[PDB]
């Protein structure tokens, strides 16, 4: 079943790789060949952590905890047991990012549309990179990457940031934090004003361009405009971990210290000591 | 690729607009001035703004508590200049450190602490009372203030309301840029680790949800801008190509799509519930829940690992172990 | 004795869990992911049904319907029954309901694929004041363009084959937001303007640069009713043509990239 | 501004916790050279002739030694206390039974302290013990300790700025931070966990309710307690050049058993010895010392985890003298 605008726009066409092969829908979803790459990563990834987590002491889904091999393995190869499912996973799940944003890009071409969606989505695949990756290869071993567990990621998350001491100390996490904040709010203001316009109440018109404008430069002195609104927040949202990427890989590979004793670069120099 | 969708090639200039409103129109002050680089990415125009009782009121209110702030800092590098713009991250006034209850604390232990979160106080509700205004006088619906309760509702739950609940002001956030920041790690250790508190994850699962959500509906809308996408209230009223082509892309993608106007509720929705989780949070710990770690585990959710280095034993419970 | 013990070994915050839960799904399902269906739905079957009976999930998933009263007038109400009438210029690829569909003419000029349009009002986009939005500088005689950059008239248009298309004769701006959103051209060999959305267009010091469409598909622009105002349809269909080109403009854009 | 790789890591929990040492190998280097400058024990002497307790007249704790082994103990002492100064720091040259010198009279009870650290607070030296080289690496003073008051520099023998002096009150917010790792934490947690037994470090909830009767108004502890227990952690951790890791899985401070490295409980017992060593044997000092080396509240100045860790998680990477110099302990009872 199709949306009732939806037949016109079904045409063949706008693949990366494949062309005709995989150049169909299944209900909803565009298949093509990044979708049949996607799902035998899923379905390769998910078997594994099945069998994993049915090789440790719970099936309780907050507890379960699929994690990297110890530091001495360095870069290699661990025993299944002892990390190398973890390995097997994390190549999986990049194969499923990856062929996701990939199979997007398909689908913008069909649609004759920007290719802004995937090209933002390259940001959080970054990220895992940057965690994953990019700062286990600068210290020389996988175990620094962060375990598959709901609860278990965010111990490995505090006992990181504990290492340096106070972790909100770190210049570039209060950036990413700053656009984390910024971002959410400004995606209220966003949400709020069009709704404003568009639903005055009381059986009131409906609103106008103008009136959207009136309303910031009346509030704040300033409105950025309807197009820019969206610019804007992909900008911020994108810089929560384009910035904090920075922190992150600072952190052993460029600092070893705490946080706190960073900002001795200022409290320190010796005019005002 | 689309250009103007990284910036404005070709700028306009023309009339200011201006649109009328119920009341205010002769509150309005300053005279708008433009900046062509601000223009490439945005709007080029600058001012003028309303004034208005509620928003002076903001003002003078705000004021008075950045004072209050400004000279306890002060007063803490016994009014050096030099040392005040060296240690201002370091500088704080604080609540109460000793404990009181819900006694009006001595000025030299938090009084001013409490007088600067009054005047902050009423300074968000009078810039609320603004918000509100403004969108009223423009024939506008009132979904910005209500996104706006929601936050200030939080900052009022972790300044005062957790305080009153637990009957301690020793536990409200400090003014200073550091001292707040060390609240956070003070509140999570006091309440057994605030990465186990379900409204702790909630909150973060609806932050990074509006960051993934602005970061989809900005590029979405930068993707179909080529056929107006941008003109929102219009594709709301008249769908376009631009909204059909948007919610083909997510249909196509992930087998749902919004509309137009709904994907705003989803992100006003996001955003409310980053205070609203947050908030829930806050009421509960200390008043329903000492240990959040504690919880988890009475409830069967924490995860357990094996030693690395020998499980330790308390050595206070050991024989023979002083106190 | 605990402060958020209930009997039954229950505590407060386990309750909050559930009912917090709950609020969440409740929004989401009910309310949002309802919302979300004022547009499009219901859902159009491949072969037969439809009318004969409508499935109950059909009903249950629409909300009640709203009416938006207009800034000049009228009213619409969402959802309603928007049947598309035109006959679709496209043919079946292969039997199976999921298969593409492939235009069996021209389809820029067809208007399938990524050159589809909507059908949107034929009414011109309006000023609060209820004049024209979108006009060109000719008529929005208070306007121009800011000093520091290009202007385009006189200027060549060169399409993606590298051949000249025609001449910049204006631009057409939004009185609403003070924001040019199209270029007019003379256009080459025909004896006719066409409109491009700046969106299509990379505008240097001495050319403008559009690799949408060949020099030749210039002289298939839809023609706007008018020669100093557009429709919320024609802008629709102007921009529609452009993104056409991008799958469209030679017989390789459809197929795999790399 | 940075620090250059590559770092040196270690790991102290089960596999993918993040725990572990995050290390600078030129700033470890420079320690174990610093740390290296331990004298070696002195040429061991053949047990000759009587107790000194017979042969000299004013010997009072190293009675049982022999001559010989005596005057090594004085050697090593000249050596690992007053280099610079000699013998005559503590000694009048023309009689060296007297105690007119005041450092003679804080040197013998340094001597019962010394005896006592490696007696009775095994638990946190093990078999590695202290000597009196361990705090005052050659000097009467030694570099790292606490008034009851925050001082800087830590090390007392760079020599202050203006502002770091603590008569200077712009300046009181930077003598804090320098303390606990550079953070805002408004707490000296020297004078409030370290001079003395007064004060409890936990300060979290062993239960996941709040107790009826513990946490309503003033029942509870401030939240302050909160922060000074944190300011006391980083300045741990900063004294042990060494991170939460070393001791704490951050899932849970509060937890022993498998949350805990043993580390930690050396590090309890750390808190305890030093408490002792302050109240019974360097607090009182006061009575003896010059007034110029009392702090302004007329306090001896102190020890704190520094003082013998200098910023490496054992001191002097574990060098240990114990077994060259017995008469500094463990002694045998009876
Ligand atoms: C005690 C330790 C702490 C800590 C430790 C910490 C560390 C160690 C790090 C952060 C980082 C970050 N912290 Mg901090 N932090 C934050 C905020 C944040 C973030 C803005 C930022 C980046 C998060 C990230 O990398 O996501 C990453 C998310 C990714 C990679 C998502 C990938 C998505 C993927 C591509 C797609 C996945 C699809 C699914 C599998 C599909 C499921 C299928 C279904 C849905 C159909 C706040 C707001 C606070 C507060 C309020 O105190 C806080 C406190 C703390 N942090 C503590 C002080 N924080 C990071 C940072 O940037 O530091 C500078 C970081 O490294
Ligand atoms: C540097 C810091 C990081 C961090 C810090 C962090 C914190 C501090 C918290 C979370 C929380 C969450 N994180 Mg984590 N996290 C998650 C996923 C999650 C969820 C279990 C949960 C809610 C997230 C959310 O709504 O996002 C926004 C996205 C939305 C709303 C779209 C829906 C996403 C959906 C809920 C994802 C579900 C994931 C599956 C359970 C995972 C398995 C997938 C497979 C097996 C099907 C993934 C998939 C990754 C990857 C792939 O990198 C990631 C990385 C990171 N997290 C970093 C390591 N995360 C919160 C929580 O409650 O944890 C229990 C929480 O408190
Ligand atoms: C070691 C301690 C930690 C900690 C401690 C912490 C605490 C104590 C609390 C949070 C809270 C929250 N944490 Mg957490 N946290 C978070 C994320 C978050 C947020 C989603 C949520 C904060 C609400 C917020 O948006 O504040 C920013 C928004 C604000 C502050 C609203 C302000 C609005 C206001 C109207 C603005 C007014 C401005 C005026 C102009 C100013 C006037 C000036 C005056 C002087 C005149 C992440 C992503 C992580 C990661 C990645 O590790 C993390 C880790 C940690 N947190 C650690 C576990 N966190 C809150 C929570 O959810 O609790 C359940 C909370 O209370
Ligand atoms: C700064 C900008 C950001 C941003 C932006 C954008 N985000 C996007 C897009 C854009 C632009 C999209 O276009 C795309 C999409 O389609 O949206 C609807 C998407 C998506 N954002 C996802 C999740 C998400 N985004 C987060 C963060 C940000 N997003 C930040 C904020 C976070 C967190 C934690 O913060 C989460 C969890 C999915 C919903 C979706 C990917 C689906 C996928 O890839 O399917 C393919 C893969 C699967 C369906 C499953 C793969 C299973 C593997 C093999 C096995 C599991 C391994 C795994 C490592 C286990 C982890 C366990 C865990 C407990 C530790
Ligand atoms: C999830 C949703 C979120 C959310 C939502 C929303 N957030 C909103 C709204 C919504 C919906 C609004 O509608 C409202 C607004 O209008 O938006 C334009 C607003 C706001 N969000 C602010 C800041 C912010 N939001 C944060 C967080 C989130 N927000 C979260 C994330 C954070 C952090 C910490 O994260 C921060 C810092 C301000 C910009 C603004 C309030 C201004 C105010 O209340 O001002 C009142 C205070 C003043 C006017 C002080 C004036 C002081 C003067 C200049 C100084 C005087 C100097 C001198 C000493 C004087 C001498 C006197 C002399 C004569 C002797
Ligand atoms: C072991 C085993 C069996 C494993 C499983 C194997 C498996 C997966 C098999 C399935 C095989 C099937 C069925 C098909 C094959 C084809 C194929 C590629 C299928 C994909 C299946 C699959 C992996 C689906 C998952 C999709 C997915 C990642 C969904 C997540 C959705 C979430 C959580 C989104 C978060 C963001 C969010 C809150 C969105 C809600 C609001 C929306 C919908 C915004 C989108 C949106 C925006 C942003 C606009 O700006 C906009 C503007 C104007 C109009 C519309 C929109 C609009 O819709
Ligand atoms: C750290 C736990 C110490 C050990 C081991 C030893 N001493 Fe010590 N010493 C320590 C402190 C904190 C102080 C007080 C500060 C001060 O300088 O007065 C001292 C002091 C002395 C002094 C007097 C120095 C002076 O004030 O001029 C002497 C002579 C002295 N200590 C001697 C000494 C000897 C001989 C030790 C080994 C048997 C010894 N100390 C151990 C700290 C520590
Ligand atoms: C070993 C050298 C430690 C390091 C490094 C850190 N901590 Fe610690 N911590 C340690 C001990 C021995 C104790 C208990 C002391 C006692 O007398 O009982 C503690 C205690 C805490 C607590 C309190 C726990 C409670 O039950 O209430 C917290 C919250 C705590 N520690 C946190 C903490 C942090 C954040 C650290 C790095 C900045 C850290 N500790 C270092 C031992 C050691
Ligand atoms: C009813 C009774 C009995 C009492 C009042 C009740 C009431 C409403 C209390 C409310 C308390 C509240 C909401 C407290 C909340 C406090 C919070 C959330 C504080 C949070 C963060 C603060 C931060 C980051 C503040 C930083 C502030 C600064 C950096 C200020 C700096 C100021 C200056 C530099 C001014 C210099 C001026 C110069 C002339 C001295
Ligand atoms: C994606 C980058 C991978 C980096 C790995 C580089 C070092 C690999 C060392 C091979 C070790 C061999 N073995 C069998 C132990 O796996
Ligand atoms: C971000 C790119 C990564 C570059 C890799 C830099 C090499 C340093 C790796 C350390 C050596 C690996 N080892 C042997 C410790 O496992
Ligand atoms: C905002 C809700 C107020 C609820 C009141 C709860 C009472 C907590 C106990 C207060 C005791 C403090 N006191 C009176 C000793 O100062
Ligand atoms: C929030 C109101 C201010 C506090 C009310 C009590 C008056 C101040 C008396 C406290 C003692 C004075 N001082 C300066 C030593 O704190
Ligand atoms: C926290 C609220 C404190 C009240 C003081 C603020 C006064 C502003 C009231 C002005 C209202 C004018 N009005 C009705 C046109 O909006
Ligand atoms: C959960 C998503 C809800 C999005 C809509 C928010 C509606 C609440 C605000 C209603 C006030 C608007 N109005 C027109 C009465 O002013
Ligand atoms: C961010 C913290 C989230 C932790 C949530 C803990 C949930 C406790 C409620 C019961 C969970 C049920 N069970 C037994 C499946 O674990
Ligand atoms: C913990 C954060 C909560 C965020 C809730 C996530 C909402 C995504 C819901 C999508 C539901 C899709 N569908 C088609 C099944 O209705």
């Amino acid at each position: 079943a199709l949306l009732s605008f939806e037949r016109k726009y079904r045409v063949r066409g706008g693949t990366l790789i494949g062309g005709d092969l995989f150049d169909f829908w299944v209900g909803p979803y565009f298949v093509g060949f990044f979708g049949v790459s996607a799902i035998f990563f899923i379905f390769l990834g998910v078997s594994l952590i099945g069998y994993a987590a049915s090789q440790g002491p719970t099936w309780d889904p907050f507890a379960i905890s699929i994690n990297p091999p110890d530091l001495k393995y360095g870069l290699g190869a661990a025993p299944l047991l002892e990390g190398g499912f973890w390995q097997a996973i994390t190549v999986c799940a990049l194969g499923a990012f990856i062929s996701w944003m990939l199979r997007e890009v398909e689908i913008s071409r069909k649609l004759g549309i920007g290719w802004h969606v995937p090209l933002a989505f390259c940001v959080p695949i970054f990220m895992f990179c940057v965690l994953q990756v990019f700062r286990p290869l600068l210290l020389g071993s996988w175990g620094h990457a962060f375990p598959y567990g709901i609860l278990s990621h965010l111990d490995w998350v505090n006992n990181f940031g504990y290492q340096y001491l106070n972790w909100h100390y770190n210049p570039g996490h209060m950036s990413s934090v700053s656009f984390l904040f910024v971002n959410a709010m400004a995606l209220g203001l966003h949400g709020g004003l069009i709704l404003s316009v568009a639903n005055p109440g009381d059986g009131d018109k409906v609103k106008t361009a103008e009136h959207e404008n009136q309303y910031f430069r009346d509030v704040v002195g300033y409105s950025i405009g309807a197009l820019s609104i969206h610019r804007l927040g992909l900008f911020l949202a994108s810089n929560i971990f384009l910035t904090g990427a920075f922190g992150t890989i600072a952190s052993g590979p460029f600092w070893t210290r705490g946080w706190p004793e960073w900002w001795g670069w200022w409290l320190d120099i010796p005019f005002w000591s | 690729a689309d250009y103007q969708t990284i910036y404005t090639q070709i700028q306009a200039r023309g009339p200011h607009i201006t649109v009328s409103g119920e009341w205010g129109d002769n509150d309005r002050i300053g005279k708008p001035f433009y900046s062509y680089w601000l223009g490439k990415i945005g709007d080029a125009q600058i001012g003028p703004i309303y004034l208005g009782a509620s928003g002076i009121a903001a003002f003078a209110f705000g004021a008075t508590a950045i004072l209050i702030i400004g000279f306890n800092m002060l007063a803490e590098v016994h009014f050096d200049p030099l040392q005040f713009f060296r240690q201002f991250f370091w500088l704080g006034l604080y609540p109460p450190k000793a404990q009181y209850g819900m006694g009006i604390p001595p000025l030299h232990d938090g009084g001013w602490w409490l007088m600067a979160g009054l005047f902050m106080t009423l300074s968000l509700g009078s810039w609320w009372i603004r918000v509100y205004s403004r969108a009223r006088a423009l024939g506008l619906g009132t979904h910005i203030a209500w996104n706006f309760a929601a936050a200030i509702f939080f900052v009022l739950c972790i300044g005062c309301i957790h305080p009153a609940l637990v009957g301690s002001w020793s536990e409200g956030v400090p003014f200073g840029i550091w001292p707040h920041i060390d609240w956070l790690t003070a509140f999570s250790i006091r309440y057994g680790n605030f990465y186990y508190c379900p409204w702790h994850g909630f909150s973060i699962g609806f932050a990074y949800g509006c960051g993934l959500l602005f970061a989809a509906h900005g590029a979405t809308i930068l993707a179909v801008a080529r056929f107006g996408g941008d003109r929102e209230i219009e594709q709301i009223t008249d769908r376009g190509t631009a909204v059909e082509r948007a919610a083909l892309f997510w249909r196509w993608t992930i087998g749902f799509n919004a509309t137009i106007e709904s994907v705003h509720r989803w992100g006003w929705f996001f955003s409310l519930m980053v205070m609203v989780s947050a908030s829930v949070g806050i009421l509960l710990t200390g008043t329903f829940v000492d240990n959040w770690y504690l919880w988890c585990v009475k409830h069967g959710a924490a995860p357990d690992y094996p030693a690395y280095l020998p499980a330790t034993p308390d050595p206070a419970s050991l024989p023979g172990a002083p106190k | 004795m605990y402060h958020g013990a209930l009997a039954q070994h229950l505590d407060i915050a386990q309750l909050v869990w559930y009912a917090q839960w709950l609020v969440i799904w409740t929004v989401v399902l009910l309310y949002l992911r309802r919302e979300d269906r004022r547009e499009g739905y219901p859902l159009v079957e491949p072969l037969g049904l439809v009318k004969l009976a409508p499935e109950d999930g059909q009903v249950y998933e629409l909300p009640y319907p709203k009416t938006f009263v207009l800034p000049h007038g009228g009213t619409v109400t969402v959802p309603r029954r928007r049947p598309e009438t035109r006959e679709l210029k496209l043919a079946q690829t292969d039997g199976f309901e999921g298969a593409p569909l492939q235009p069996t003419g021209n389809p820029l000029v067809d208007a399938v694929g990524p050159a589809s349009y909507a059908e949107r009002a034929e009414v011109v986009d309006a000023t609060v004041d209820g004049k024209a939005k979108i006009v060109p500088l000719r008529v929005a005689t208070d306007f121009s363009i800011a000093e520091g950059d290009v202007d385009p008239r006189g200027l060549p248009v060169v399409a993606a084959d590298g051949v000249e298309a025609g001449t910049v004769t204006d631009l057409w701006v939004d009185r609403s937001e003070h924001y040019f959103r199209y270029l007019e051209l003379s256009v080459a060999g025909s004896a006719r303007t066409a409109l491009i959305p700046l969106g299509f267009c990379d505008v240097k010091k001495d050319k403008i640069v559009v690799t949408s469409i060949l020099s030749d598909q210039f002289a298939n622009v839809p023609r706007l009713q008018s020669r100093d105002q557009i429709t919320l349809r024609e802008e629709d269909k102007v921009s529609a043509y452009y993104a056409g080109g991008l799958l469209y403009a030679t017989p390789e854009r459809a197929e795999a990239l790399l | 501004c940075f620090e250059p790789p590559p770092a040196t890591t270690t790991q102290t929990g089960f596999r993918g916790l993040s725990m572990g040492e995050v290390l600078h190998p030129a700033t470890v280097k420079a320690k174990k050279e610093r740390d290296a400058q331990y004298p070696p024990a002195l040429p061991a002497v053949k047990a000759e002739g009587p107790p000194v307790s017979q042969v000299y007249k004013n010997v009072k704790v190293l009675g049982n030694l022999t001559e010989a082994e005596f005057l090594r103990t004085m050697t090593a002492m000249t050596e690992w206390v007053s280099p610079e100064e000699g013998c005559t720091y503590c000694h009048d040259e023309n009689n060296l039974a007297s105690e007119a010198k005041y450092p003679y009279v804080v040197a013998r009870r340094m001597l019962e302290m010394t005896r006592a650290i490696n007696t009775n607070w095994t638990q946190h030296v093990a078999q590695t013990g202290v000597t009196c080289y361990t705090c005052h690496r050659g000097t009467p003073l030694p570099p790292y300790v606490r008034y009851l008051e925050p001082t800087l520099p830590l090390n007392n023998r760079e020599t202050p700025t203006h502002v770091e002096r603590v008569e200077t009150r712009s300046g009181y917010v930077v003598r804090l931070a320098k303390y606990t790792a550079y953070s805002a934490l408004n707490y000296d947690p020297f004078t409030m966990f370290l001079a003395n037994d007064k004060r409890q470090v936990r300060v979290v909830p062993q239960t996941a309710l709040p107790l009826v009767g513990v946490s309503r108004g003033k029942e509870r502890r401030p939240l302050s307690d909160a922060y000074a227990t944190f300011a006391l952690m980083m300045s741990i951790s900063d004294s042990l050049g060494t991170n939460c890791t070393f001791c704490h899985n951050a899932q849970s401070f509060e937890t022993w058993g498998k949350k805990s490295t043993p580390q930690r409980a050396i590090a309890w017992w750390g808190i305890r010895m030093v408490r002792d060593m302050n109240m019974n044997y360097l607090a009182p000092l006061n009575t003896v010392l010059p007034a110029s080396r009392l702090g302004r509240q007329g306090e001896a100045p102190q020890a704190d985890c520094r003082t013998c860790h200098q910023g490496v998680t054992k001191p002097l990477f574990g060098a240990s003298r114990l077994q060259d110099y017995p008469e500094l302990g463990p002694i045998k009872a009876a």
